[PDB]
RNA sequence: GGCUCAGGACAACGGUUGCACCCCCCGCGGCGGUCCUAGCCGGACACCGCUGGCAACCCGGCGCCAAGACGUGCGCGCAAGGGCGGGCGCCCGGGCGAGCAGCGUGACGCAGCGACGGCCCGCCCGGGCUUCCGGGGCAUCACCCGGUCGGCGCGGUCGCGGCGCGCCGAGGGCCCGACGCCUGGCGGAGAAUCAGGGUUCGACUCCGGAGAGCGGGCCUGCGAGACGGCCCGCAC
């Protein structure tokens, strides 16, 4: 659809800082997953002389 | 050859049981997957048994027996945990249960003397054990099996019949 | 309402015990689901809010389930036809009520679709050539909302066959 | 039979080693859940008010904690009822005071000032090894801290050195005979000794026998035996090396101080 | 949190075990892969304006608007449950005294999180039940119990269990005092008295239990059979 000056505050507007926040969150989750993968890989490289039982990622 | 005889004996017990049409249901060991009995070779175990630990040994009757009891401590699905007690048999009239008599002493400080007291403890008796009145039994604690039963027999030491009833704290 | 408290029972000697408190919500009970085979119609399952916020679902009507042939390792999803035996009561069988341990007849189409020729257990192949296969229920409807099981064989198959043959 | 959890604590029902005065008031602080439980901890306010005397009331302690002037293992805590426990780090940067929380011979909590070389870590006792989601091995400690992917050589009842900055293990002490230990509960709290025998009873508690350096011998169960290094302590300990005096000796000390 | 002690006499309670039959908010520490418009989605009500009923208590109808509210949902396969996978007399790692956990694979099912990312796990406090011992008087109460004792199967429960239902067999307790009746019977830590041994009491400060006129039922919520929460009968 299309003394003092009184107007309603707009909502659902995505300014600059919302973009930065979303990008930071995405990057944080990605690096978390990467660190977990690296830790699993190094632990698996260790234990060369013992068995292991973890859920193998499918796909 | 010894293992072969065992498997045949176990196999018969399963097939003669299916001919007892009087029974409402077919009783089986939950661990064993029915279907192994269709294998002609003895490449699979047909009976399940465990060791209860605490230094007690599994009777040969349970290992070589042909009975089903889900409440047995050796072939069933219960675990022993807690207190181990001893007593003498008081009555053996139920299907797979008995009553155990325990004796102890109670001290009275005013008179500086004792009293002889006894309690009755009900337990489950697996078919691997044979018990008459007066024998000494060892019972282990388990989860509630019924309204009054929280113990299971683990060891039986026969006593001669006609022997004198005597106060025997244990 | 419904309770499983032991305070309303007699003692081991047969005496009556006194009531020393009112009813508590720890020891409550609920009416049975009485899951019914289908044979405004469709699968219906309800959810129950249990203690601690946990979720429990009881099936009121269902028609399908997963059944596994252990010997050959063949598992498919099949339609349940009707109940034929129950070790607790004949009334459950007449009403076609599903519970753990019920013996049911399932359609043979999924299993005859393949391996109808492969030399497996002969007693099952003859059933496959027909229209129904004897099976058993292993899950608990009324707690998980499913009716799964396995195909019978071995001594139990002979037992149930002899049981339900003369009828 | 209460309908829910309890939130209060009467003064008389409080632990003895807190040393609360009978007539101080009707109530006592109720510590919140955290790294240490009710019976093996002590609220922060007691330390900040009844020990260091930096505050005279509840409000002063609350203000100080809000201003974030106290660190507990490098993380500022604003809860006046936060539980503090054994082998903690208690540093107040604004007054350059750093302490480690330990047990005295009498069986009470004490603050042992420390140096910076050893104030960046803490010792933890491992009580449980379990498999978590997906079969990944884990371990837990007496301070409610869980570590993933630990060294297989680490077993139960061992001692672990974790860096506070990151929270990673660097070395561990095995539980064996001849290792200096410290008692964390019972009648022998605060004593230091060396293990001499380990007797295990099937289905019940395991008993540990240790000898004091002077020659005294005492017994305690394994549930409250804490290894604090090999032969010599890894961390600092109070002035007295875990030697409990007798009543006569303590009376002589009291008279000397009077 | 505060008040009281009606009820209840192998019960509550005190000490001592266990859950390999269990649930758990906050807090602390980890963890964080989600099958098939994302410069940011959709509709409503509350307050409020107009208009009204009714003695009071209470509410009605129309009307534009917000979300850390509601609904849908972008996303590297993941909830519950189910089938199969150890032995040949016994004993000599993820973990135990103890075959307990986790995992692989074949089938089902798409649960929870996601328009400023938390489903999940561990600890902690708390609760539920449970083992052993103790737990009033009357024999002008001597025999008592009939889901009462045990077994099989299912259901329900957070969960074991005659807890409930169907079938089967018969049992269980008692002068070392059952069963029944009575109590101006809440229990303990303790109080009074005083050579020693003991007798009586224990509403009340701490802990535990029960209740909110009597008897029942229930919603919300992690947690209540709640009463300064709702519904019914009875008496006021
Ligand atoms: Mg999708
Ligand atoms: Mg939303
Ligand atoms: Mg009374
Ligand atoms: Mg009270
Ligand atoms: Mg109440
Ligand atoms: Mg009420
Ligand atoms: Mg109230």
């Amino acid at each position: 659809l299309f003394k003092k000056l009184k107007y309603p505050k707009v909502q659902r507007v995505v300014t600059d800082e919302k973009y930065a926040r979303k990008q930071r969150v995405i990057a944080e989750k990605k690096e978390i997953m990467r660190k977990s993968l690296q830790q699993l890989e190094e632990y698996k490289a260790l234990l060369s002389r013992m068995g292991k039982q973890h859920n193998i990622r499918i796909y | 050859r010894r293992a072969l005889e065992r498997a045949e004996t176990l196999r018969k017990a399963a097939y003669e049981m299916a001919e007892n049409q009087h029974e409402r249901a077919y009783h089986k060991q939950s661990q064993i997957f029915q279907g192994r009995f269709l294998r002609k070779d003895n490449a699979r175990c047909l009976r399940f048994y465990k060791s209860i630990g605490m230094g007690y040994h599994t009777p040969i009757t349970a290992i070589n027996g042909t009975y089903i009891d889900k409440k047995c401590p050796f072939t069933g699905n219960v675990s022993i945990r807690g207190r181990i007690l001893r007593g003498v048999v008081h009555s053996a009239k139920m299907q797979r249960s008995i009553i155990v008599r325990r004796d102890y002493l109670h001290f009275v400080q005013k008179y500086k003397r004792y009293e002889r007291r006894h309690k009755h403890v009900a337990a489950h008796l697996s078919p691997c054990f044979r018990v008459k009145e007066g024998d000494i039994v060892t019972i282990g604690e388990c989860r509630p099996l019924s309204k009054t039963i929280r113990f299971n027999v683990i060891k039986v030491e026969p006593v001669s019949e006609a022997a004198k009833k005597r106060f025997s704290p244990f | 309402g419904i309770t499983h408290d032991k305070m309303y029972k007699r003692s081991k000697t047969g005496a009556v015990q006194g009531k020393w408190h009112k009813k508590r919500k720890y020891n409550l009970g609920r009416q049975p689901a009485n899951t019914k085979l289908i044979v405004n119609e469709g699968q219906k399952i309800s959810t129950i809010r249990c203690r601690g916020g946990n979720i429990k679902r009881r099936a009121l009507r269902l028609s399908h389930g997963s059944f596994a042939w252990g010997s050959a390792d063949i598992s498919h999803k099949a339609r349940i036809l009707q109940v034929v035996y129950n070790s607790t009561s004949n009334e459950l069988v007449r009403t076609n009520t599903l519970v753990k341990g019920c013996v049911v007849q399932i359609d043979s189409a999924p299993f005859k679709s393949a391996l109808s020729n492969d030399t497996l257990d002969k007693e099952i192949l003859d059933q496959i050539r027909g229209d129904h296969i004897l099976a058993r229920i292993s899950s608990r409807p009324g707690q998980v909302g499913t009716a799964d099981g396995y195909i019978l064989e071995g001594p139990e198959l002979l037992f149930y066959q002899k049981k339900l043959a003369p009828k | 039979m209460a309908r829910g959890v309890r939130k209060h604590l009467k003064r008389l029902n409080a632990p003895k080693h807190w040393l609360l005065d009978k007539m101080g008031g009707i109530w006592a602080p109720r510590p919140t859940n955290g790294p240490h439980g009710l019976r093996e901890c002590i609220p922060l306010i007691l330390i900040l008010r009844n020990r260091l005397h930096y505050a005279n009331t509840y409000a002063e302690t609350s203000m100080i904690l809000q201003d974030k002037n106290v660190l507990i293992d490098g993380k500022p805590r604003t809860d006046p009822t936060f539980p503090v426990g054994f082998m903690d780090v208690f540093e107040i940067p604004k007054v350059h005071k750093t302490f480690r929380v330990l047990y005295d011979v009498k069986g009470r909590f004490t603050l042992v000032p420390i140096q910076s070389n050893e104030a960046g870590f803490k010792l933890c006792r491992v009580q449980k090894i379990f498999l978590g989601d997906k079969g990944m091995p884990y371990l837990s400690t007496h301070d409610a801290r869980t570590i993933r992917f630990p060294h297989p050589d680490i077993k139960t009842n061992d001692t672990i050195k974790i860096n506070l900055k990151t929270g990673k293990i660097d070395e561990w002490y095995k539980f064996d005979i001849g290792k200096i230990v410290m008692v964390t509960g019972g009648r022998n709290c605060g004593r230091i000794g060396t293990i001499q025998a380990i007797d295990k009873h099937m289905g019940s508690y395991t008993m540990i026998r240790m000898k004091d350096t002077e020659g005294t011998e005492f017994l305690t169960r394994l549930c409250n035996v804490f290894v604090i290094g090999n032969d010599s302590p890894a961390v600092a300990i109070p002035t007295t090396k875990g030697i409990r005096p007798d009543i006569i000796k303590n009376r002589e000390l009291r008279l000397r101080s009077i």
